[PDB]
């Protein structure tokens, strides 16, 4: 069993959470996830999840 | 097949031309004849039976795995018969220690 | 029909070829020595004790290459380009002279084959022996025709160089003498028992039947293209 | 046995486009099918007002009358790709527990025995290759469902039904409506006309 | 009809083909194969039987000798002179020489097929090309639709209206399944409806009838692939 | 050595219960762990000491030299030949400052500090150096290294070389460990691995396959064949047989010296002489006079495959003379030269080419045929008989080699696996910085200047500043990642530990077809044990219940043996006319063709007499008779998984006699010829007798196969046995002449002992006992009973267990894990719904 908070170890390279319990963060979303929430229309679960709840970050361009 | 008289290697056919005759890289033909014509053939239905379980046939009647039938053995009277079943046809060949064979390889 | 060995032929092959009789009766034999040893006649193995012994076989192959070659110089005219030595011996005679060379040229193939294969299955020895006795005789029975004069010069040339170049092959396979070992380029050389560079990569046997062929496609047992973690793979259980 | 002593004096002829090997094959397969009466024990030993095992079975709860036929009157055949137990251990031989060229219907998977009544060595192997056969293509499942599940949902993801109610990629039309009827797969009732 | 349209190549009506390296220009000696010289009994019969069809002289000298194997040869009912006919028909650079049909049931059917000095108009080896020729031979098709492996007979459940407006179903409807899809042919034959041939294969569907034809076809395989518990039709839509 | 008539034995009262015995007998013989102890104890006795002495003698000679004196000036070679023969391991020893106390490591001690329970391997090596100089000159240094250890090779907990060998299981306690434990794992950085039993392709074997996978479409049927000189241990060489869709065979020989290069098949014949295609042709053929079918379909495929060219092999392909084809062999095959040019001056250098090639084409084609160049037409015949069965499966007279078969498979395990590595990690870890170091020495001190003292530090601290492997990390490395099966020993209990150690292994229509139930596994394989989830499904199995792995025998005594026999005509004798005129059988010991025996059934039977007794060939020894193509095949080499099977005798020699009475009765017509009718008598010599006594201890299965009751079946025999599934059968057909069997089985024997824990499991479907059998493996329990001194990690210890009310034959030898719950079928409001419990709080 496995339960994270909000805060955690993060991924150096990409800023994602770190991988499952051992390492004190992660759990995944997958591709068959993101298919399944798409599916539903979802797009404010996979916003939040996917940018809030991971490596969440505001690009700039030109 | 046609192996050199001089140095014994194989013997290109080089069907020229109403007449075969063998070159050999040394040099030397034979003058094939008559039974050489032939230049490729195909029997259906053929390699099997009585050619490709020529030793497996002669060697049941010893092998202790083999199925048997409780059938008389015409030759020596014994009360057993060593029986098989062969190929795609499922030719049924009963066969004996003493030599007996059932006319089937 | 009997026959026997007559050493006699061969001390005279010796003699016209300036090279000691052990060298001609050790044909096929001089593997592991050097050609001082092979001269001085020591250290000779023992006759061919069974039909396996590949003395039988090599001595064999040296007959063969004999009447390999003195077919080729039979028969040049039907040859669109003959080989070297042939074309070298051959490039003086005319077109009708070539074409006579098939007539006038002894067959001296004679019954070898058949008589040395049935001298081997029922004697090894006797069948080693009556190879270099063939060889011996043919060389020799070319090299000491009379007539005429100008297919006498082109046969004892053939017979000297041919025979030269079968010596000189089985000297070739023979132990080398001493030498420096600089000819190949490169800054070390191996043995026949180099332990040290040997391909570990073989050392690891091949215990699979085909490890050479190389399979891309994707293994159809794999989660590669699934998405399931750890301890969640335990939903794709039986039931 | 019948078959087999057809066999034994070369009566069976078979139809063209099969062997005789195939064909033999095919007989024994639709002789040893287990009839309709096997029931009829069965039924006759069961009290259905009161038996656990046939009330699960016959209301659907669990299982399958296959499953009550096999624990108890008996397997029957068993069948690898719509076939009977083809000798690989040697040539001829099924197993080392029975002999080359083995015409008995035992030889090739024929389980005689239920599982209550107990399977006996030969017959348990047959159950476990068939077994394993069906793990095989339990632990195949995954794998290959997923590499087409994965190459289908790449090739369809981007077919969004648009204000018009077609389904389209980007711009580009791939339907005029989405079932043709524009329903949602959720909201459909089955009617007779 | 499912016997008439089924594929029946040559290799499948000969026992035995041998090559041969002789011809049959007649006026000359002969020069015959040892074992096939007792051909020449009706050989010499074949020209009597057949004076229209002398042998060319542009024959060459690559025979090739075939056995017809007489109980295939009743058992699909072909005509020895359909076979020829057929042969002759599909290959101009042979000359065919063939036995009689005698029914004799003890003496085979042989057919000699002599090739012709334009069949050597190949780049390669003279033999390599007459052994393409026999291959070539044994593989031309003689009868049936090319492509139909097999043809079989099944009942179909279909639906039809009668004169009072019913829609009866009738189990009586008789069609054939074949193996191997060749729309063309079938078309082309005369016994089979032109009109409702449905083939399994989504590319013969695509290029003989088109792509709306090619959709339907691809949601029917689909659908009989999903089994019995599929998924609704808008999905394979 | 005749026994008792089987008519009198009594055996009417011999009950399945009694067969249990027998069982439990083949079970303590084996030991059901001692395979892998006695192969480790063997590798580290007899194969090391081999494998560092005879396989590994270097010879490399260096060309680079200093112009600064005369010597150095006149001197451009140097052939250096050092080979170690001395080699010892001794029990792993704890010394803190790596010396002086020298004291005993301990097993708990190395699992507690994280340390490697390994011992010293001493050494000593005769190092000889000389210096070939221009104008013939040559000197020679020698010297003899005194006997050092630089290395540590992991040691098994069991083996004699542990400190736990032959202690006392109160001792054992004392010193920490698990009185019931049998060991047979390596103690590596804290943490305890087991080699597992890899699966390999039988050696000296021809396998044969269809490329029907249809991918690189120009090849065609393809017969390998992978040839060990001798032991398990030894340099294995495999020659390749490909046919191709050009009409080409095709000999590719991948070794060490020389690997990838695909080969005419003629030409590979013609460098060993025989130069002629007839004698090739007659080879492969075995007769030319003889017209047929099968005949003729091969001499039309080799002359075709000697007809058509060759890209590579272009200049030779008909060259008559053996000695160019040996030179081409030797410049394209052999390293160091980039020069082709260079030596078609120099007479010495071909010939020395030439030597050099002859050497490794003895010692690499076909050395189990010999490795001296007196046995080269042998390798020829053995050769031209390999290219004929390839053939002869193309005609469809044989179908391919069974992959998945297991009468060509062998399970190496622990000596094996590890004697590889230690091979290649020897060679690595000890030449390259040994020779680097002599090179670098040779670089900078003059050569004349090298005393025997000198090279003698020169040979051990080279092998002294040496980081990369030290034998030790390298080893470890093999051991912990894993063709050396490895798995961290997972100890959830005592039978998960013993399963481990009793995993086969493969590291290998494949995936399918490799996981089934292949029907030579039942007696050997598991066939219930398997995984249940992903790939991992029928690819790790399990040894059966009485199937152990048999050691290297007497491969030497049985030879010579077979060789002595007045009715095996040796190699020599008979010629292939010789052996199809009189239609002789081949005679083959290890897959070494020697010998033709003029009846192979009745040399098989003889030779199975003769292994019943027991005395004269060792019981282990498998007797292999191919009826189909009329060979005798005996095998003692390591890796065969034998099992015990009772032997059943008939009287089918009196029956047969008293049948031709009746016949004669018949022929003289008298009616009576029924009395002289007896009925046919098959049984077993078990008696309920020898099953009370096993049971008693006063028999084992060493006195079984003494006196003949049994004896060990392998796969390859197994073939060739017709066994009764159980006495209820042999019973059953006690007086059938139509079920002759030669072995009665006792059912179980096919299940191994993870299965066997699932009580009345032929009851249960059978995949319900493969799930129970990775079930079995993952209760929690006394998974080891010196657990407290242990610093285990993810470890549960379960306080109370017992034995199970229905227990079974696996329980006599693993320790229950679990309760003997009073469980009520029954709906109890929904919470024990798709495979829920409901759980008693109390
Ligand atoms: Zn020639
Ligand atoms: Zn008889």
């Amino acid at each position: 069993r496995y339960a994270v908070a909000s805060y955690g170890p993060t991924d150096a390279l990409t800023g994602q959470p770190l991988d499952g319990k051992r390492s004190h963060g992660g759990l995944r979303l997958g591709e068959m996830e993101h298919w399944v929430l798409t599916a539903q229309g979802a797009m404010q679960t996979i916003i939040e999840k996917s940018h809030d709840d991971s490596d969440g970050c505001i690009s700039y361009i030109c | 097949m046609k192996i050199c008289k001089a140095c014994s290697s194989c013997m290109v056919r080089t069907y020229v031309d109403g007449n075969i005759i063998f070159r050999c890289s040394c040099g030397e033909s034979v003058q094939g004849d008559s039974q050489n014509l032939l230049v490729s053939s195909k029997v259906y239905h053929t390699g099997e039976m009585e050619d490709k379980y020529k030793i497996f046939i002669k060697n049941a009647p010893f092998d202790p795995t083999n199925c048997q039938i409780k059938k008389d053995c015409p030759n020596c009277h014994l009360d057993y018969l060593t029986q098989i079943c062969i190929g795609s046809q499922k030719i049924i060949i009963l066969v004996c220690r003493c030599g007996y064979m059932s006319n089937r390889g | 029909e009997p026959w026997t060995f007559d050493y006699g032929k061969i001390i005279k092959t010796a003699k016209i070829l300036d090279i000691s009789p052990a060298v001609i009766e050790a044909i096929g034999a001089m593997e592991g020595r050097s050609y001082a040893d092979i001269r001085e006649g020591q250290g000779a193995p023992p006759p061919p004790t069974s039909m396996d012994d590949p003395r039988l076989m090599a001595v064999d192959s040296a007959v063969r290459i004999f009447l390999y070659n003195y077919n080729c110089l039979r028969h040049v005219s039907t040859f669109n380009k003959p080989p070297i030595h042939v074309e070298r011996l051959v490039k003086h005679l005319s077109y009708e002279e070539k074409e006579d060379l098939e007539k006038v040229l002894p067959n001296v193939v004679n019954e070898y084959h058949t008589t040395f294969k049935h001298l081997r299955v029922t004697d090894p020895a006797s069948a080693l022996l009556y190879s270099i006795e063939f060889l011996c005789i043919s060389f020799l029975t070319l090299y000491e025709i009379k007539e005429p004069s100008w297919v006498v010069n082109i046969v004892r040339e053939f017979a000297l160089t041919e025979l030269n170049t079968i010596i000189q092959s089985e000297k070739l396979l023979s132990k080398p003498g001493a030498f420096n070992f600089m000819i190949f380029g490169e800054d070390f050389v191996c043995s026949g028992e180099d332990s040290s560079m040997d391909d570990i990569s073989a050392y690891s046997s091949p215990g699979l039947f085909g490890e050479d062929i190389i399979d891309r496609l994707d293994d159809p047992f794999s989660i590669e293209d699934v998405d399931i973690s750890l301890d969640v793979l335990d939903n794709l259980a039986p039931q | 046995e019948e078959i087999n002593n057809r066999l034994l004096h070369g009566d069976i002829m078979p139809p063209i486009g099969l062997t005789t090997h195939d064909f033999y094959e095919k007989l024994q397969l639709n002789a040893l099918k287990f009839p309709d009466r096997i029931l009829k024990p069965i039924m006759n030993s069961i009290n259905p007002e009161t038996n656990g095992l046939f009330q699960m079975v016959a209301t659907g709860a669990k299982g399958s009358n296959p499953n009550m036929i096999h624990i108890m009157a008996g397997i029957g055949q068993i069948e690898i790709n719509t076939q009977r137990i083809q000798p690989q251990f040697s040539f001829g031989r099924t197993l080392v527990y029975y002999p080359r060229f083995a015409l008995e219907a035992q030889a090739y998977g024929f389980i005689c025995n239920s599982y209550i009544a107990g399977l006996t060595s030969p017959e348990f192997i047959f159950g476990e290759m068939n077994g394993r056969f069906d793990l095989i293509n339990k632990a195949l499942s995954t794998s290959s469902t997923g590499y087409a599940n994965r190459k289908a949902i790449f090739g369809l993801q981007s077919c969004i039904v648009d204000y018009y109610r077609r389904v389209s990629i980007d711009t580009r039309l791939v339907q005029q409506l989405y079932g043709e009827d524009g329903l949602d797969a959720r909201q459909l009732e089955t009617v007779r006309f | 009809i499912a016997n008439s349209i089924e594929l029946i190549t040559f290799e499948r009506l000969i026992l035995q083909w041998h090559l041969l390296y002789e011809t049959y220009s007649s006026t000359k000696k002969n020069v015959m194969y040892p074992d096939f010289a007792s051909d020449v009994e009706w050989m010499t019969d074949f020209l009597e039987n057949h004076p229209l069809l002398q042998p060319p002289e542009d024959i060459a000298n690559w025979c090739i000798r075939l056995e017809l194997n007489k109980t295939t040869m009743i058992l699909k009912s072909i005509s020895l002179e359909s076979i020829i006919n057929s042969l002759r028909a599909k290959h101009p650079n042979t000359y065919i020489m063939h036995s009689v049909e005698n029914t004799a049931s003890g003496i085979p059917i042989i057919i000699r097929i002599y090739l012709r000095e334009s069949a050597f108009r190949r780049m390669a080896t003279d033999e390599k090309i007459a052994v393409n020729v026999v291959d070539k031979l044994l593989n031309s098709t003689i009868r049936g639709i090319p492509g139909i492996k097999n043809a079989n007979v099944v009942k179909l459940m279909r639906h039809r209206v009668d004169a009072q407006g019913k829609l009866v179903r009738l189990d009586n409807i008789y069609a054939i399944k074949t193996n191997g899809t060749n729309i063309f042919g079938a078309m082309l034959d005369d016994n089979i409806d032109p009109y409702t041939i449905v083939s399994s294969s989504i590319g013969d569907t695509m290029e003989l009838y088109g792509i709306e034809a090619a959709r339907q076809k691809i949601i029917s395989e689909i659908r009989t692939v999903m089994g019995d518990k599929g998924p609704n039709h808008r999905h394979l839509l | 050595i005749t026994y008792g008539p089987i008519e009198t034995v009594d055996n009417e009262e011999l009950t399945e219960a009694d067969m249990l015995s027998f069982i439990s007998a083949a079970v303590n013989s084996t030991g059901l762990i001692g395979y892998n102890i006695k192969s480790f104890d063997d590798l580290m006795d007899n194969g090391i000491p081999q494998i560092v002495k005879q396989m590994f003698n270097v010879d490399i000679t260096y060309k680079d030299q200093r112009d600064h004196t005369e010597i150095d000036k006149l001197r451009e070679s140097v052939q250096i030949q050092f080979n170690f023969t001395d080699v010892n391991i001794e029990r792993p020893q704890h010394r803190n400052y790596s010396q002086g106390n020298k004291i005993n490591l301990l097993p708990n001690k190395a699992r507690l500090c994280g340390l490697s329970y390994s011992g010293p391997v001493n050494l000593a090596a005769e190092v000889i150096l000389t210096a070939h100089y221009s104008n013939g000159r040559q000197e020679v240094k020698r010297a003899s290294i005194p006997p050092f250890q630089v290395s540590t090779f992991p040691i098994m907990r069991g083996s004699n070389r542990c400190h736990t060998h032959h202690l006392s299981k109160t001792a054992k306690k004392e010193i920490g460990e698990d009185p019931n434990e049998p060991g047979g794992y390596f103690i590596a950085r804290g943490g305890e691995w087991v080699v597992d039993l890899l699966e390999n392709i039988r050696f000296n074997t021809l396998h044969i396959h269809y490329h029907t996978m249809q991918q690189g479409n120009n090849e065609i049927i393809r017969g390998e064949f992978i040839s060990q000189p001798g032991g398990a241990f030894e340099n294995s060489s495999q020659i390749i047989i490909r046919y191709m869709t050009t009409g080409a065979i095709t000999i590719e020989i991948n070794s060490t010296k020389f690997s990838k290069l695909r080969i005419p098949w003629y030409l590979i014949f013609r460098m060993f002489g025989m130069t002629g295609d007839d004698s090739i042709i007659e080879q492969v053929v075995f007769d030319l006079e003889s017209n047929s079918l099968v005949n003729t379909f091969m001499i039309e495929i080799l002359e075709k495959s000697i007809h058509v060219l060759d890209p590579i092999f272009q200049p030779v392909q008909h060259e008559l003379n053996r000695e160019k084809i040996i030179q081409f062999l030797s410049e394209k095959v052999s390293k160091f030269v980039s020069n082709p040019s260079a030596y078609k001056s120099d007479e010495n250098a071909v010939q020395y080419l030439n030597e050099r090639q002859l050497t490794i084409l003895d010692k690499i084609l076909l050395p189990h045929m010999g490795q001296t160049a007196d046995t080269r037409v042998r390798k020829l015949r053995f050769l031209g008989l390999l290219i004929h069965k390839i053939l002869l499966v193309i005609m469809n007279v044989f179908p391919p080699t069974d992959r998945d078969s297991y009468r060509t498979k062998r399970v190496h395990g622990s000596g094996v696996s590890l004697a590889k590595a230690f091979k290649a990690i020897f060679n690595t870890s000890v030449i390259a910085p040994i020779i680097n170091g002599f090179k670098e020495l040779l670089k900078q001190t003059a050569f004349e200047e090298l005393t025997q003292r000198n090279i003698i530090e020169a040979f051990s601290a080279a092998l002294s500043k040496n980081t990369a492997s030290d034998l030790n990390r390298s080893m470890e490395q093999s051991i912990i990642s894993g063709r050396v099966s490895t798995q961290s020993l997972e100890r959830k209990n005592l039978l998960n530990t013993i399963s481990a150690l009793r995993t086969v292994n493969t590291h290998n229509e494949r995936a399918d077809m490799m996981r089934r139930v292949h029907a030579s596994y039942p007696g050997y394989i598991c066939v219930a044990q398997s995984a249940d989830t992903g790939e991992k499904v029928g690819m790790s199995k399990q040894l059966a219940i009485t199937a152990n792995v048999c050691t290297a025998g007497e491969v030497l005594s049985l030879k010579q043996r077979l060789l002595s026999d007045p009715a095996i005509q040796q190699l020599a004798d008979v010629s292939n006319k010789d052996i199809v005129r009189k239609g002789l059988a081949r005679v083959f010991i290890n897959g070494e063709w020697i010998g033709c025996c003029t009846n192979a059934f009745e040399l098989a039977q003889r030779y199975r007499m003769l292994r019943r007794e027991g005395k004269v060939v060792h019981p282990h020894t498998t007797i292999y008779w191919d009826s189909m193509v009329d060979e005798v095949e005996f095998w003692l080499d390591v890796g065969r998984l034998t099992r015990p099977l009772l032997i059943v005798d008939n009287n089918i020699e009196k029956y047969n006699q008293a049948c031709y009475k009746a016949a004669e009765a018949r022929k003289k017509g008298d009616k009576d010829w029924e009395k002289h009718k007896i009925p046919f008598i098959q049984n077993t010599r078990f008696t309920p007798q020898m099953a009370k006594d096993i049971l008693a201890g006063t028999l084992t299965l060493e006195d079984l196969v003494a006196q003949g009751i049994c004896e060990f079946i392998t796969p390859e025999e197994a073939e060739n046995c017709l066994v009764a599934f159980s006495i209820i059968e042999l019973r059953k057909h006690k007086h059938d002449v139509t079920r002759r069997f030669t072995h009665v089985d006792v059912p179980q024997a096919i299940l191994g002992l993870a299965a066997l824990v699932s009580p009345y499991a032929n009851c249960t479907q059978p995949a319900r006992v493969t799930y129970e059998t990775n079930q079995g493996r993952q209760t929690g329990g006394w998974y080891c009973f010196s657990w407290p001194y242990r610093v285990d990690m993810n470890r549960f210890f379960q306080f109370y267990n017992e034995m199970p009310l229905v227990k079974t034959i696996a329980h006599n030898y693993v320790i229950p894990n679990g309760l003997n719950t009073i469980v009520a079928y029954m709906i109890y409001g929904g919470y024990n719904q798709e495979d829920s419990v409901i759980v008693s709080q109390s």
